[PDB]
């Protein structure tokens, strides 16, 4: 049959449009907040499967010793 | 003709000569001209039907509209407005403006000859009611294009008849027959003004009140936006409630791009900035909804919500309560950008409008107020574009807390976070996580300003640092957070500002502060600030290796007199000998992790520590953990110092023995009961294990072949183990914060055995019980499981599968143990086995030979068990195949047969002939092949 | 108007 394409339904109800007006409760959502906490904070850039996996788990403050660990990737 | 249609879309034209040639068409012939014109609006619908003469003269609109649908001719389902690409987004553009110059064109003479307006809106206000989509969007688009160009008109009309009026009330006022024209005026500018109303009013009561409600939502966009530029740009005239109506029901609409443009639309009449009454009295029935909206599920939405309400600020009413300030407020902390910058700036113009002195007081209290927060690293994020001459006046900010109502202790607090933020996004010119969009390049304009601004804090808080310390030195988050600062000087400007005496004072301070304070994060910045400030190539190394050497000397000669008491065999210690062996150690923990601490040899120290802990059980946790800790930057430190080939050699091998029964003992701590001294042990072994793996040697370094460490089967149960019983626990389904962060440090000590798994320090099948978690821990685990399950298929795919279907094999295992061997196939349980084995099977070139291999094993596993009671009768593990039958939709077509005459070794024949239910999970496989 | 604004007259 024809790719033309043809809509049966042109208007929108009134009754659907009054609807609309007494609940936009879909629509509308929560705040997503951004880290609150410092540690949060931190865990956001430090976190993720790619730094995970290639950073080590008791943290190393000095480059000299986090290449260390670097070093024997791949 | 295709020529009016074509002209349009590559015109590269001045579309007034298209108009223009076609108006002289019109006057030479109206209806050829009309035809043509007609013939433009079908073609622009993708129509490739004609309109001929014979159509035009006798065929109402209807009829026409049905002999273009019926020989549309269409190839698709596609019509120009909703191609893609600039080159047709120039085309709506050309169409658009066609249709307006074509009017203006127009408007002193053709456009009230009864005959082209009329003909136009016929034709277009019947296909903005035809079903073909094509036909309508096209149609609308131009009628809401003609409606705003004949607003135009009338606008124009207006201001001659006003102009028209003024000179008639001159003449009067101060020659009659010159009355009588300028009447005439006036009487044919109504004439002209009625007939353009009429056309208005024909355009829309025949296409928007009936279109703005389309169930295509372009098509509800497309009108929206157009009543707003009618009312913008004759506010006398559509700017009311019979308009503004439109825009109010419809900012409740489903679609975020049609709620979008009803807040341009609105926005436009706001940046008028006309203050006008009539939006006064709309704004107040709708003030609720768009301040909701600012929460929209489509954040481009809620930008506009918020914009749109500080532009409502300028409203001569107070039109916003308390209440919905204070819910704009709150995005300033919002995770999008663009939300919380539009919330600054509505925070910014409602609340500000030293001389900053109670600026600053305001923006202390507000972070004190807004309880959502506890850094203000977003909060200077949100306002660093339009506040950034408040944000950066650190001498403001550094007397606020000097020079004498006054700061309270928090309010002290929390200017510190603020100044140091601000300080942080001065000199990483960057937004902070989660704010920042993959840190783009910098103005030649903006590094400069990174530049000035860097010499003004390091001129100024190298002097004032030493006093704000000397004021909180007992505070310690007042002194975590101004311990950080160093990390952002620049080293150079010590030198050449002759501010030696203060970095002297400093110096004494810290050393005051780790002397005093014990916080885990007080030590951890001064350990971090000591190694920035050891950077061996500027100017005052010598200066801070020489305090350092001073420091270290201190402690470790205290910490062999605390040891020499501590450890006597009858000087049983209690909490207070405790702490002070703890104060210490925490001390040099801290300080040995950024620098190499080496020539102490503090390696027998802690051994000493550990192994009484083993013989007694009798040591404060907090004292292992830190022993822990300082014996891991012991043994690396050593590992870092060894790299050189010039260097001794027996070191190297004495090494092998101070991480051997270094293994040891975390190996007996991992089993101790308390659990932050597992979860310590457990780390540490993680990082150790893959410090010492096999990769140590690859980049030539060939030398440490000797060091190479591998766990015992013992080891690697246990570590196994851990994550059983601190990992994978009950599930719920100290709130938020806590569980997040609770959440991540588990995440972290999965990540630590799985490093191990995908880099072959262990079997890859202890890899089955973390895979068996995939779908029963996704959102908590699922990402870290899946990287294992990526990395392990490149590295070795036939074992991988191998361990995919041996995760299988034990939840399937676990369900017997459970339910009992006669479960139901139908449980939700074993409903679930399958699914989990049907994701498993998308992670499938060398794809056969572990396909194949799975199916071997999982058929063994089948068949492995015989039945107590008859060999007619099944085997115990037989269910297993329909399990998996999920992998066969993945199988080769060559070698599904192959598979069968493996499963007849297994298989009698009385059993191939069996049919009966137990049975079911045979034929299911069967019709797998 | 506020009556122009209730839906429920409809246009």
């Amino acid at each position: 049959k024809r790719k033309l394409i043809v809509d049966s339904v042109k208007e929108l109800d009134s009754k659907t449009i009054r609807a609309q007006l007494s609940d936009y409760s879909d629509i509308v959502t929560t705040l997503d907040l951004a880290p609150p906490t410092k540690k949060l904070m931190m865990w956001k850039e430090t976190g993720g499967v790619e730094k995970l996996f290639s950073l080590p788990a008791q943290p190393l403050w000095n480059n000299r010793l986090l290449k260390l660990f670097t070093r024997c990737l791949t | 003709n295709m020529m009016l249609f074509e002209v349009v879309k590559m015109g590269k034209s001045a579309m007034q000569s298209v108009v223009d040639d076609w108006i002289e068409s019109y006057k030479h012939d109206r209806d050829i001209a009309l035809l043509d014109l007609i013939n433009f609006f079908i073609q622009c619908s993708g129509c490739k039907g004609v309109v001929t003469a014979e159509m035009f003269r006798h065929m109402q609109n209807s009829e026409i509209i049905r002999k273009m649908t019926e020989e549309f001719d269409e190839d698709s389902g596609d019509y120009p407005l909703t191609m893609a690409g600039p080159q047709w987004k120039k085309f709506k553009s050309s169409f658009c403006e066609f249709i307006g110059v074509l009017v203006r064109q127009c408007q002193y003479s053709i456009i009230y000859d009864e005959y082209m307006m009329d003909t136009v809106i016929s034709l277009l206000t019947g296909l903005s009611d035809s079903q073909v989509r094509a036909f309508r969007h096209t149609s609308t688009l131009a009628a809401m294009k003609l409606m705003t160009a004949l607003v135009n008109v009338a606008l124009n009309l207006s201001i001659n008849m006003d102009n028209t009026q003024r000179q008639y009330e001159a003449e009067r006022n101060k020659a009659n027959e010159r009355l009588e024209l300028l009447l005439q005026k006036r009487k044919e500018l109504q004439e002209n003004q009625d007939e353009i109303e009429n056309m208005m009013n024909a355009i829309f009561k025949g296409v928007f009140v009936h279109r703005y409600r389309d169930a295509i939502a372009e098509i509800r966009a497309i009108c929206i936006e157009e009543i707003g530029i009618w009312m913008k740009m004759y506010s006398d005239a559509f700017l009311n409630d019979s308009y503004l109506k439109y825009v109010g029901w419809t900012m409740h609409d489903k679609q975020g791009e049609v709620r979008l443009k009803c807040l341009t639309a609105l926005q436009g009449l706001y940046y008028n900035k006309e203050l006008n009454s009539k939006l006064e009295l709309f704004t107040s029935r709708f003030k609720d909804r768009i301040v909701s909206m600012t929460l929209d599920k489509e954040y481009d939405v809620a930008v506009q919500a918020i914009k749109l309400l500080t532009l409502v600020l300028q409203s001569s009413e107070e039109v916003l309560t308390a209440e919905d300030c204070e819910n704009v407020y709150h995005l300033v902390y919002s995770a999008h950008r663009p939300v919380a910058v539009a919330a600054g700036e509505f925070l910014y113009k409602k609340l500000f409008s030293g001389p900053n002195a109670n600026l600053v007081k305001t923006l202390v209290f507000f972070f004190l107020e807004s309880e959502l927060h506890e850094h203000a690293a977003y909060l200077v994020d949100s306002m660093w574009d339009c506040a950034t001459e408040l944000l950066k006046d650190w001498e403001c900010m550094n007397s606020l807390l000097l020079e004498e109502e006054a700061l309270t202790d928090r309010q002290e607090s929390a200017l510190i976070e603020i100044m140091l933020c601000t300080i942080r996004q001065a000199a990483e010119c960057h937004p902070p996580v989660g704010r920042g969009t993959g840190r783009k390049v910098l103005t030649a304009k903006e590094k400069k300003t990174q530049l000035d601004d860097r010499t003004k804090i390091t001129e100024l808080f190298a002097v004032a640092l030493p006093q704000l310390l000397a004021k909180y030195s007992v505070d310690a988050e007042k002194v975590t957070n101004l311990l950080q600062l160093p990390q952002y000087f620049d080293l150079e400007i010590y030198t050449t500002g002759r501010l030696e005496k203060h970095l002297d004072a400093l110096l004494r301070q810290i050393r005051n502060i780790v002397e005093k304070h014990t916080d885990t994060d007080v030590l951890e910045a001064c350990s971090k600030t000591y190694h920035a400030l050891c950077n061996e190539e500027f100017t005052i190394f010598n200066r801070v290796d020489i305090s350092r050497s001073q420091l270290i000397d201190e402690l470790a000669d205290k910490f062999n007199r605390l040891l020499e008491d501590f450890l006597q065999e009858g000087e049983e210690p209690d909490e207070d000998d405790a702490y002070q062996v703890l104060s210490t150690l925490k001390r040099i923990t801290a300080f040995h992790n950024a620098h190499d601490l080496s020539k102490w040899d503090l390696f027998a120290c802690n051994y000493k520590l550990l192994k009484t802990g083993i013989e007694n059980g009798d040591m404060p946790e907090q004292i292992v953990i830190h022993a822990l800790q300082c014996t891991h930057y012991v043994i690396l430190w050593q590992l870092a110092k060894i790299t050189e080939s010039s260097s001794t050699k027996e070191d190297l091998l004495r090494l092998k023995k101070q991480m051997r029964v270094f293994c040891q003992i975390c190996q007996h701590y991992l089993t101790n009961v308390n659990t932050t001294v597992k979860e310590q042990a457990f780390t540490i072994l993680c990082d150790i294990l893959m410090i010492f793996s096999h990769q140590i040697m690859s980049g030539g370094r060939d030398m440490l072949e000797p060091l190479v460490y591998t766990p015992d089967s013992s080891l690697q149960s246990e570590l196994l183990s851990f994550i059983l019983d601190h990992v994978f626990i009950e599930q719920d389904d100290e709130d938020e914060a806590s569980k997040i962060e609770a959440l991540h440090k588990r995440r972290n000590l999965l990540a630590a055995f799985c490093k191990l798994i995908v880099y072959t320090v262990v079997e890859m099948n202890t890899a089955a019980d973390i895979f068996k978690q995939y779908m029963k821990y996704y959102n908590d685990y699922g990402d870290i499981i899946k990287e294992t399950m990526s990395k392990t298929r490149q590295i070795d795919k036939i074992q991988c599968a191998k361990t995919l279907i041996l995760s299988l094999q034990q939840l399937f295992n676990e369900m017997i143990q459970e339910n009992g061997y006669n479960f139901d196939r139908s449980s939700s349980t074993f409903s679930g086995i399958k699914e989990l084995a049907r994701r498993f099977a998308l992670t499938f070139l060398k794809t056969r030979e572990a396909i194949a291999m799975l199916h071997k094993d999982g058929i063994e596993f089948a068949f492995k068990e015989p039945n107590p009671q008859g060999e007619s009768h099944p085997p115990l593990n037989l269910a297993f195949l329909d399990i998996l039958s999920e992998f066969s939709s993945k199988l080769l077509r060559q070698d599904k047969r192959t598979v069968y005459v493996y499963l007849e070794k297994f298989m009698t024949f009385q059993m191939s002939l069996r049919r009966e239910d137990v049975w079911l999970p045979l034929m299911s496989y069967r019709n797998s092949l | 108007s506020n009556d122009a604004y209730n839906f429920n007259l409809e246009e």
